[PDB]
């Protein structure tokens, strides 16, 4: 008796959907009456699946309403962890654990990226009368990003940037400008480089 | 292990 993983590594993104798949040998018609399923993660349980009952109260708070075992996966000897919207804390080292006639586990290794991708932007009229604009970039990632605003020459201007707690960071500038004129809001993160950048056109009056 | 409705530990153990 052996469970086998076709994946041992999973890299995914923040708030996607991740099924993690448990191989173990059944011959034809599941026996549900000798079946232990145990989904682990870093001393949180997840799946403790015995005979085909499972009991959400002991699962760990953090996967409430988030972690699921596939029973129809689990009919074709497949025992699929289904997380959806996958977090941060999500990241780390799964041990599924079989029981069937024999026992047998494996590890997998989930990494969980969350860039700058989705970058909110607002274009305020402060003042129609001195054509005073702010102009604010918004985006949730990991890890810190600074905000860099460039003119559509490329020239860096300087804006406020407010960091708070995965990370949320917001970016404000204000500037004296004219419809059609065109602005960058830049999220940088390092170690390695990656930006993200959303384009900003002054809009009508 | 193995009750369902009690928490459990690696491997096979009292959580």
């Amino acid at each position: 008796f052996t469970v086998t993983v076709p994946k041992d590594l999973y890299v995914v993104e923040y708030g996607s959907n991740m099924t993690i798949e448990c191989k173990f040998p059944v011959e034809k018609q599941l026996d549900l009456a000798a079946l232990i399923v145990y989904w682990e993660m870093e001393d949180k349980n997840i799946i403790q699946f015995v005979h085909g009952e499972e009991d959400l109260k002991v699962q760990h708070s953090s996967y409430r309403q988030r972690a699921r075992l596939l029973k129809d996966q689990l009919s074709l000897g497949n025992a699929a962890l289904q997380i959806t919207d996958v977090k941060l804390q999500d990241a780390g080292v799964y041990r599924c654990m079989i029981s069937y006639g024999g026992a047998d586990y494996k590890r997998i290794t989930v990494k969980v990226n969350a860039p700058y991708n989705k970058i909110n932007q607002r274009i305020l009229v402060v003042d129609p009368v001195t054509s005073e604009h702010e102009l604010t970039c918004q985006a949730e990632g990991y890890p810190k990003a600074e905000v860099i605003w460039t003119s559509s020459d490329h020239q860096v201007l300087s804006g406020k940037t407010t960091t708070t707690n995965l990370f949320n960071v917001t970016s404000t500038l204000r500037i004296n400008t004219t419809t059609n004129e065109i602005f960058y809001c830049t999220f940088r993160r390092l170690d390695p480089e990656e930006n993200h950048t959303a384009e900003l056109v002054i809009p009508e009056l | 292990f193995a009750n369902p409705h009690l928490g459990w530990s690696w491997x096979x153990r009292x959580g």
